[PDB]
């Protein structure tokens, strides 16, 4: 039995005909206390996958120190370590998805959202999603917290099923990626400007960006509100 | 449920209802709730389905273990003594089981003892166990004689789920009857509420309660 | 723990210390079982080397297991205690939990099976210990007779001996002990386990001890003036 | 000598000759033969018989969809080491979504093999296996001697005279190799193989063992009248 | 499990014990026999949690019996009702005890002298003249304090022991069926059919 | 406090024919008023003709269908490649439900194939183990809204034939594959207007002699 | 490994006979001898130090006879540090037996257990069996006085009289010859002192190579009393048989 | 001396070189398996007269469709039937049918080799598993301690086993009844018995498909050897 103390919000995601994007922001919150400003929630394992995580980051920072062990543990007598035999994001899931549901079951969670998003080696798209519980489901978009609520329904406008995949390109996807970051630094409390993303394409591999910030905001119209009902000055 | 068994001239009758609810939500009518442990034993299940089903299965593989290894069918005795002495291991981890062992043994004759999940083990001739067991007591009780016939002690025991499975809200669906002898048990079918009540109600004339 | 096979199998394919086990059950007292037609008897050597003993207080040779079965035994004494008493707690257990005392084949079955572990189990050897097991099944009045050793093999015996010169009153027994019509009394029964004993015991003052065990539950121990009855009786009878 | 104790002692020449007794057991067991080629990999098996009234003990064990060895030795070690690479296998499946490879396959043999000729009380394993399976990197064939020493290989033969498989496979090396997408064309390969290895007995319909792996194959173990095909 | 009493007179120990066997609102059984024979001259009547009274009636029956085949001896009431003591003196701070009360009635042969012990489930022991256990002492007690005497027969002892089934019948909310009437003496221990 | 249970969901529903046996269940994934997947399947084919479906709390589900997936696999392992029969798969979750009395898994079980004589087989299971041969039964969250419409059309309650009276019964009968796939999709459409963890998508695993084949429909997206 | 090593304490000999058991009644033999003799009024334990010294603290010692309980005694012959180890086990068992009974150990209940451990050790374990022999002396109310002994094997027996150590042989066909049924208690101290005088390794036996110990029925009225002697009694009870 | 678990020079454990020594010394067991059922017979050989034959235990029932037949230390057996009996029945628990013959067998035989230094040393005994199962049908099988199993169509064990096993070389043909796979058991038994064959020094049992396993009684075994008799002097 745990309870979170310093935190991560949304992650969120979405497939497009290549490849998959992923993005969340650099806070690790403290209660209402917006405490640590520089948290970095995308950890690449390799490269050819990008693991997302929100929840407790104490529990993050265990879940990064496993992935770096997995890592070394795969190149163990592993002349194709490098290549054919190389970590895949099936696998790196897979294990996760594992640790995650033995935890919940030892009444002991990692207290996380979880979005493992990636291409394979036969250049298949890979995005799925994993919890303090163990649960998993996958989608062409993905996302945890206030993402789920606010981002996911964008996100499907692009990318409402299946056969919209291959009909969306890098920068249609991306720009939907930026608009819901935004959405975000709008209308969550747990939500900071300054955020991470990071694009692993089946041609071009793994673009990780860091230091991106939301701008195009609309506040102009604020100063047209006055009151809150019949106030007029 | 509702289940009963009592002892007789003519051997033991066993008469249970084949309802299965979970809370108001009719989950089946047709579970069978007696265990046919071996030609001679009888087991009936009232309470936690799966805890009934999975340790009544259980025992009768200690009962095929007990005569292999002493060359003998075991006692009714010894029978429910094994689930009564296994229940009682889990006694406070919220097992829920009403079971009645009913058989026969030459050393023993006609046989039946109540067991239930925490840790009672009663050796008796009437028993009625479960939601609905006040019903069936009410007419089995105010019927019932020792001389009663093969045919008659049938019925009583059939009309008695029937009283139970018509009053009682979880309990229903069909009856399944069944007669233990000298020779062993012997299945005497599958009676469907839907029409049995109506048969019973116009040869008998009883449930006048009912709208005809 | 320790853990070391003492028991093992030689090039030959014998346990040594099996059977050497059977050597400790060939240097202790001579032990009798007969079974009649309505009871079985339990005859037993006592040493006469040891004088000023208190035979009020010094463990008899005859163990009640239960009220309805006895054991003796022959061989080492310290390890027929610890197989005694194991014996009587099972017979305790068997009454719990099938509500009927233990059958005289099922407590042997017990005593062997645990002699039997003993042989391929690591840091013990065997018992040095052969026993007789007898009595009557609950709601039962046909005479059990059985027989274990340390290997852990038991058998039922019409009539059985163990111990030194067993050999001797075994051979006793085989010309003398009619299968088709077996001891009809009580009487006829431990005459003839004191005659078997006559054979090899010596003197048949305090060197002989008799258990007489009937059906339901009735064993008793005959005291000395009426075993010595039964030894003045042959003895007349022999000078013919 | 006075070296032979138990496995937990050297030699005065640095030899563990309890170990050299239990790599003495392979040497009486029937003759088995492993071959590869880029597509597939065979294993074949000659079956031995307690006498014509007995079965013919079986050589091949399935581990995978993926893999599986035959056995030249004590059969129950195989059937221990077997079940012990099927977890492995499955572990691997279960946790990590992932076909486990013949190679750490191997590797996995040869620590659990070593542990048993350091520590005292116990024995080394009494039996050789040869590995066939076929993962990412395409068709293997493994040697797992219970020294703890495993080796990859194209071709190989353990057990009484496997010394004219192996011969053959040596010459037949450039040959067998390049039989790539034909399953029967490799058997057959190996069937000759394991021919000159045979003294006075022939391959018969119940004495004879295949089993094949390969791209577009899952491990499969042919026995009875699936092998007259090859006689 | 209800109602269990015992009465030590000149000569012996009567234990009366309640028939009824009720869960919920059905009595299942009304001729339970709420005792076990330790040894043929000690007797335990038990009342308490439904599985646990005969669950530990019959263990201490099995170790009294194995002492008795060892020694082949038969154990005085009071070192029985000592071992007893010390079982449930242990239960209790286990971790699910006993709830079980007994009361043991027993004829020492050495003293010839009836004894009869009250013990409850955490292992309070005390030797009595009259004892129960549950809501019968309410009753018993106070009416055993009036018409007992130490010097009476087995036939006073059960006019006595008539007396207090009265009151309880009378008094008593539950319906109790009866009682099932045991006498423990010289002769060894037997039940009075009519009661 | 840490609550290791959640509610995942979608509905599912077996019946069974002469020569065949259907299982469905719709793909979509939900916790509270969120869609998670609108195709997240959860009818899996686990080998020997038996399919099987373990709805509810979706990571007890996958986590019960590896294990029983698993199971299939060294029973061909141990038993020289026999061919595991529908009645013993039903035995063996029993005691793998059972296996965690104390801490159960949160599902409803169901699983689908034919019976050793070639006739259609459906099995039920409660979260602890109980379980049943029926020719019908839904399972999860509209279970309740599609099992009594199957009692009237799969097994005919209630329903007499015209002018008898009420006397005589609807006689019982097997479905074609064709009839039962109707009732399946009017069940399903059915559910998914009158209950809101209920859409997206519907698929279902048909079982025969042949093998395993399957079949999608679009269900409402709301 | 460490199997070169092992003696093997608890096996068969081709014989039957278990070697270390034998081996230990071999040592025994050379220890002190002691002595019990039951009466039917009480009994009598008496027994020989070895070799003693002339600078040896006499009165604070304690060899050969042991206190169990207030009912119970033993005689040692053999390693003390070994009886010592049993004796405390033995006195713990009687204490335990009357916790949970609240009556007085009956002698043979705790001679069995005592014996059943010495068993234990010639059958498994893999150690040495305790070099030991106990002639136990005690009362309980039920065979009344009673005389046993115990050695390394783990079986016991019950005596009227009896001897162990050293000469077992010669004592033993001593006392078979005196003793008598009838007894009293003051002539069974003579034959004891008689006995050792004789059989005794030392040129003559005095006060100071003596241990001597009584369980009467001497106190008053229906109780018993355990008599562990000074040295004082001993040269006195040595005068008044005439011996010294 | 040596460890448990040591290789003789040859590439043989020492101890299961020596335990099937043991088993060469036991009573011979015979058994024949045939489309119509599998028999089972054994020599009881008691020690003396006074030995109650019928109290000689060496058939016993695994389940209703196995059987088992045992030759050398048979005390050690009765831990290997106990595993064999609840592999039998807990097998059943799990799946609701029958358990394989091989299966069964295979069971038995993992407790083999597990002694070292687990149990101390070897089973003593060899072991003659019958059973039937709907997929292979009617099957022998032969378990010894080396962990070893082989399936046989006849099979004999024992003092007498190799002048046995030639007679059931020439003897046995795969069309036997098995009322011929009878007399053949009490034929052979015959002949390597030392003491003359009867129905209280030898047993018969067998095991089919419709009735299961069943030990026959005396009265059926004597009918079986008297018919042998006759048979043998008609030609
Ligand atoms: C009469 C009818 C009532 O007592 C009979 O006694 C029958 C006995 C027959 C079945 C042997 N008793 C029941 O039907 C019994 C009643 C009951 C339920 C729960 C606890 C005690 C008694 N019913 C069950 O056990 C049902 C049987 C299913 C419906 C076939 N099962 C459930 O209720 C299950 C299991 C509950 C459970 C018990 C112990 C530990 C864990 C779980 N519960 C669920 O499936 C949960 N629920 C179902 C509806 O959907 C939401 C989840």
């Amino acid at each position: 039995t745990q309870q979170p103390i310093v935190t991560g919000t949304s992650v969120i995601s979405m497939k497009y005909d290549n490849g998959v994007i992923i993005a969340a922001d650099n806070l690790g919150s403290y209660g209402s206390l917006l405490r640590f400003n520089g948290v970095e929630r995308l950890i690449p394992v390799g490269d050819n996958t990008v693991v997302g995580i929100s929840g407790d980051i104490s529990d993050m920072q265990h879940i990064e120190r496993l992935l770096k062990d997995l890592v070394t543990e795969n190149a163990y007598d592993n002349p194709l370590a490098d290549a054919e035999e190389a970590l895949e994001p099936s696998y790196i899931f897979e294990y996760l998805a594992t640790v995650m549901y033995q935890r919940r079951s030892k009444m002991n969670p990692l207290w996380n959202a979880i979005i493992v998003a990636g291409v394979q080696s036969n250049g298949d798209q890979f995005l799925r999603y994993v919890n303090l519980l163990g649960v998993t489901y996958s989608s062409p978009t993905l996302a945890t917290g206030f993402g789920a609520h606010m981002a996911n329904p964008l996100l499907r406008k692009v990318v409402d099923r299946e056969s919209d995949i291959p009909k969306t390109t890098v920068q249609v996807a991306e720009e939907a990626i930026v608009n819901a970051m935004r959405v975000l630094y709008y209308r969550d409390a747990r939500s900071s400007r300054n955020f991470s993303l990071a694009i692993i394409d089946k041609n071009t591999g793994l673009t990780f960006k860091k230091n991106l910030q939301v701008e195009n905001m609309k506040w102009d119209f604020a100063k047209d509100i006055k009151g809150y009902g019949t106030q007029k000055i | 449920s509702t289940t009963l068994a009592f002892r007789f001239q003519g051997g033991i009758i066993v008469a249970v209802d084949s309802r299965a609810t979970a809370g108001n939500w009719v989950a089946s009518q047709t579970v069978k709730k007696v265990i046919e442990i071996n030609p001679f034993l009888l087991g009936t299940m009232a309470g936690g389905a799966a805890d009934c089903q999975f340790w009544e299965t259980w025992l009768g593989s200690q009962c095929r273990l007990h005569e292999l290894r002493e060359k003998e069918r075991i006692s009714v005795a010894a029978a429910s003594k094994i689930l009564s002495n296994l229940v009682y291991q889990y006694k406070g981890a919220g097992l829920s089981m009403g079971t009645m062992i009913c058989g026969y043994t030459r050393k023993e004759g006609p046989t039946i003892y109540y067991v239930d999940s925490d840790g009672t083990r009663l050796k008796g001739d009437i028993f009625c166990v479960g939601s609905g067991q006040t019903f069936a007591y009410g007419v089995l009780d105010s019927n019932y004689k020792w001389d009663l016939s093969v045919e008659d002690a049938l019925y009583l025991g059939k009309r008695s789920i029937l009283a139970a499975a018509h009053r009682d809200a979880y309990s229903g669906g069909s009856v399944n009857l069944y007669h233990v002898t000298e020779d062993g048990w012997i299945y005497h079918g599958n009676h469907d509420v839907g029409e049995l009540f109506w048969k019973v109600k116009e040869e008998e004339g009883s449930f006048n309660n009912v709208i005809g | 723990g320790y853990d070391r096979a003492l028991s093992i199998f030689s090039p030959d394919g014998h346990i040594f210390q099996v059977e050497y086990a059977l050597e400790a059950v060939k240097r202790g007292t001579c032990a009798v079982g007969v079974k009649g037609k309505n009871c079985v008897v339990l005859g037993c050597e006592r040493r006469s080397t040891l004088k000023l003993q208190d035979t009020r207080i010094t463990p008899s040779k005859v163990s009640k297991i239960d009220s309805h079965v006895v054991l003796s035994f022959s061989g080492l004494n310290a390890d027929s205690r610890i197989l005694i008493e194991k014996a009587r707690v099972e017979a305790q257990s068997h009454r719990l939990t099938l509500e009927d005392p233990v059958t005289v084949e099922y407590l042997t079955r017990y005593v062997a099976g645990v002699q039997q572990r003993y042989t391929q189990s690591g840091g013990v050897r065997p018992f040095g210990v052969s026993t007789l097991i007898a009595g009557f099944d609950p709601r039962d009045d046909e005479p059990k007779l059985y027989q274990t050793e340390p290997s852990g093999i038991y058998s039922s015996w019409s009539a059985q001996t163990i111990g030194r010169n067993s050999k001797t009153v075994r051979e006793f027994l085989e010309k003398n002990y009619d299968r088709k019509e077996p001891p009809a009394t009580v009487e006829e029964c431990v005459k003839l386990t004191v005659r078997s004993l006559l054979e090899v015991v010596q003197t048949g003052a305090k060197n002989i001890e008799i258990t007489v065990v009937k059906p339901d539950s009735d064993i008793v121990a005959l005291s000395s003036e009426e075993i010595n009855q039964y030894v003045t009786q042959i003895e007349q009878e022999k000078q013919e | 000598n006075n070296y032979d104790g138990d496995t937990v002692t050297f030699s005065p020449t640095g030899r563990l000759f309890q170990v050299e007794y239990a790599l003495e057991a392979i040497k009486q067991g029937s003759v088995t033969v492993g071959l590869r080629s880029n597509t597939h990999a065979v294993l074949v098996a000659l079956k031995r018989n307690a006498d014509e009234l007995s079965s013919y003990q079986k050589k091949i064990i399935k581990c995978d969809e993926h893999m599986g060895l035959s056995l030249a030795g004590l059969a129950p070690d195989a059937r221990v080491l077997s079940n012990y690479l099927r977890q492995q296998c499955n572990y691997s499946s279960l946790v990590f979504n992932r076909k486990l490879a013949v190679e750490r396959a191997g590797h996995l043999l040869c620590d659990k093999a070593q542990k048993n000729t350091q520590s005292y009380g116990g024995r080394p394993y009494g039996v050789g296996l040869l590995i066939i399976g076929y993962d990412k990197s395409g068709a293997h064939l493994l040697e797992f001697q219970p020294s703890g020493n495993v080796t990859e290989l194209y071709g190989t033969a353990i057990g009484a005279r496997s010394q004219g498989a192996k011969t053959y496979l040596e010459r037949t090396l450039d040959t067998f190799i390049k039989i790539d997408g034909n399953p029967d064309e490799l058997i057959k390969a190996g069937v000759e193989a394991i021919s000159q290895s045979l003294r006075d007995e022939s391959l018969t319909v119940d004495n004879l063992s295949i089993a094949i792996v390969g791209k577009d194959t899952p491990f499969t173990i042919y026995d009875g009248e699936a092998v007259a095909k090859y006689i | 499990m209800d109602i269990i009493l015992g009465i030590r007179v000149q000569d012996s120990v009567i234990l009366a014990s309640s028939k009824a066997v009720t869960r919920g609102i059905s009595v299942l059984k009304d001729s339970d026999d709420k005792t076990r024979q330790l040894s043929p001259h000690t007797l335990m009547s038990f009342a308490g949690e439904a599985g646990d009274t005969v669950q530990f009636a019959e263990y201490i029956q099995a170790n009294i019996q194995l002492y008795s085949i060892r020694e082949d001896y038969e154990l005085s009431p009071q070192a029985v009702s000592s071992f007893v003591r010390q079982e449930l003196a242990k239960s209790i701070r286990s971790r699910r005890p006993y709830q079980v009360n007994v009361l043991i009635g027993g004829y020492d042969k050495k003293k010839n002298k009836p004894e009869l012990y009250q013990i409850d489930y955490l292992g309070t022991k005390v030797e009595l003249p009259y004892g129960a256990h549950g809501y019968s002492g309410f009753y018993t007690f106070s009416l055993l304090d009036h018409h007992y005497r130490p010097d009476m027969t087995t036939e006073e002892g059960l006019d006595l022991l008539k007396l207090c089934v009265q009151e309880l019948e009378k008094r008593m909310p539950m319906d109790f069926k009866g009682v099932i009437v045991k006498i423990v003496d010289k002769d060894g221990i037997r039940q009075v059919d009519d009661f | 406090q840490f609550n290791p249970y959640g509610d995942n969901g979608g509905t599912i529903l077996g019946i069974a024919g002469e020569d065949f046996a259907v299982l469905a269940g719709d793909t979509r994934n939900i916790t509270d008023y969120s869609i998670n997947s609108r195709y997240e399947p959860k009818v899996f084919d686990c080998g020997d003709n038996i399919v099987m479906s373990a709805n509810g709390f979706a990571a007890d589900g996958d986590a019960l269908v590896k294990r029983f997936k698993n199971s299939v696999k060294w029973y061909h392992f141990d038993h020289n490649d026999k061919k595991l029969s529908i009645n013993s798969a039903a035995r063996n979750i029993q005691h793998l439900l059972y296996g965690k009395r104390f801490f159960p898994y949160y599902v409803h079980t169901i699983i689908a194939g034919l019976d050793e004589d070639g006739k259609g087989a459906v099995y039920s299971f409660d979260p602890v183990g109980s379980y049943e041969r029926e020719q019908c039964r839904a399972g999860g969250a509209a279970a309740s809204l599609i099992m009594p419409f199957l009692d009237n059309q799969v097994n005919f309650k209630n329903q007499y034939e015209p002018g008898t009276n009420g006397k005589v019964k609807k006689p019982l009968k097997y479905l074609s594959v064709e009839e039962v796939i109707k009732l399946v999709r009017d069940s399903f459409t059915s559910a998914t207007e009158r209950h809101i963890q209920v859409g997206d998508g519907l698929e279902i695993l048909i079982v025969t002699k042949d093998g395993v084949r399957k079949e999608f429909y679009e269900l409402k997206r709301d | 490994g460490s199997r070169r090593y092992d003696s093997r304490t608890t096996i068969f000999s081709p014989e039957g006979r278990l070697y270390q058991v034998e081996y230990a009644l071999e040592s025994i033999s050379h220890a002190g001898t002691a002595i019990g003799i039951m009466a039917s009024d009480g009994i009598v334990l008496a027994a020989e130090r070895k070799v003693t010294s002339t600078l040896l603290e006499q009165d604070t010692s304690t060899e050969k006879l042991y206190k169990l309980n207030d009912k119970i005694a033993v005689a040692v012959a053999g390693l003390t540090a070994d009886a010592e180890i049993l004796i405390n086990t033995a006195r713990i068992h009687a204490q335990n037996y009357l916790k949970t009974y609240n009556e007085d150990i009956p002698v043979e209940i705790l001679v069995r257990r005592l014996s059943d451990i010495k068993q234990g050790y010639t059958q498994h374990g893999g150690l040495r069996p305790f070099g030991v022999s106990f002639i136990y002396a005690g009362y309980d109310d039920r065979y009344g006085y009673q005389l046993y002994t115990s050695n390394p094997s783990g079986n016991y027996t019950g005596w009227k009289a009896i001897s162990v150590g050293a000469n077992t042989s010669a004592a033993q066909t001593l006392l078979q010859m005196d003793y008598k049924d009838d007894m009293k208690v003051d002539d069974a101290i003579e034959l004891a002192l008689k006995t050792l005088s004789k059989t005794t390794d030392s040129s003559a036996l005095t006060y100071d190579r003596l241990e001597f110990a009584t369980i009467r029925k001497g106190a008053n009225d229906g109780e018993v009393y355990q008599k562990i002697f000074k040295p004082q009694e001993i040269k006195d009870i040595l005068v008044k048989t005439g011996i010294t | 001396d040596r460890g448990v678990s040591t290789f003789s020079p040859e590439g043989r454990l020492f101890q299961v070189e020596y335990s099937l020594e043991a088993i060469k010394l036991g009573s011979t067991a015979i058994g024949i398996a045939t489309k119509e059922g599998v028999v089972l017979g054994v020599e009881k050989r008691a020690t003396s007269p006074l030995l109650e034959s019928d109290s000689i235990e060496k058939i016993v029932e695994i389940d209703r469709h196995i059987g088992c037949a045992m030759s050398g230390l048979t005390a050690d057996a009765r831990s290997m039937i106990e595993h064999a009996r609840t592999a039998a029945v807990t097998h059943n628990l799990y799946y609701d049918e029958d358990i394989n013959v091989e299966s069964l067998t295979q069971s038995v035989c993992d407790l083999a080799l597990r002694f070292g230094e687990l149990m101390s040393r070897p089973f003593g005994v060899a072991l003659l598993i019958a059973g039937h199962d709907a997929d292979d049908g009617y099957q022998l099988f032969h378990a010894e301690p080396s962990g070893t199993f082989y399936r046989y169509n006849a099979k004999a064990i024992g003092s007498g086993s190799e002048g046995a096993q030639a007679e059931l070389l020439n003897e046995w043909h795969s069309s036997l009844t098995l009322k011929e796979a009878e007399l053949l058991v009490l034929k052979i038994l015959k002949q390597v018995m030392e003491e003359k064959l009867d129905e209280n020094n030898a047993q018969l049992s067998c095991i089919t498909k419709q009735d299961g396993f069943k030990i026959y009684d005396n009265e059926k075994t004597a009918e079986l050897i008297k018919e042998l008799k006759e048979k043998e002097a008609a030609e």
